[PDB]
C-alpha cells in the first residue's frame, strides 16, 4: 500500500511547513481504493478446480482407444 | 369327391414344406440384416467416439 506510505511521509515532510496539505485528498483517495478494491480459501477453491479439471481430462483420455 | 380328397393330401405336405423353407430363409435374411445393420451402428459409434 504506497499510497498510505506517501501520505504519512507527505504529512511528516508537512508538518511545519504546511504549503500544500494534501492530507484530506491522500484520506480520500484511501477511502475510495479501499471501497474499490473490495484467507487461503481462494487458494484451497482454485487447487480444488486444478484437481477436478485434471480428473475429467484424465477421464476424457480414458476413452482414447476404441476400436468398436 | 375322392380325386379331391387325394389331391388335396397330396398337396398339403408339399405346401407346408415349402412353407417352413420359405420361413427359415426369411428368418436367415432377417438375422443377417440386422447383424450387418448393428455391425454398421457400431461402427457409426466408434467413429463418433473417435471423433471428439
Amino acid at each position: 500500500f504506497l499510497p498510505l506510505v506517501h501520505n504519512v511521509i507527505k504529512c511528516m515532510d508537512k508538518d511545519s511547513p504546511d504549503l500544500h496539505q494534501d492530507l484530506n485528498a491522500l484520506k480520500t483517495k484511501f477511502q475510495e481504493l479501499r471501497k474499490l478494491i473490495g484467507p487461503e480459501q481462494q487458494q484451497q477453491q482454485l487447487h480444488s478446480l486444478r484437481e477436478q479439471v485434471r480428473t475429467k481430462n484424465e477421464l476424457l483420455q480414458k476413452y482414447k482407444s476404441l476400436c468398436m | 369327391f375322392v380325386h379331391v380328397h387325394h389331391l388335396i393330401n397330396e398337396y398339403r405336405p408339399h405346401q407346408a414344406r415349402e412353407t417352413l423353407r420359405v420361413m427359415m430363409e426369411v428368418q436367415k435374411r432377417q438375422r443377417l440384416e440386422t447383424a450387418e445393420r448393428f455391425q454398421k451402428h457400431l461402427e457409426r459409434v466408434i467413429e463418433m467416439i473417435q471423433n471428439c
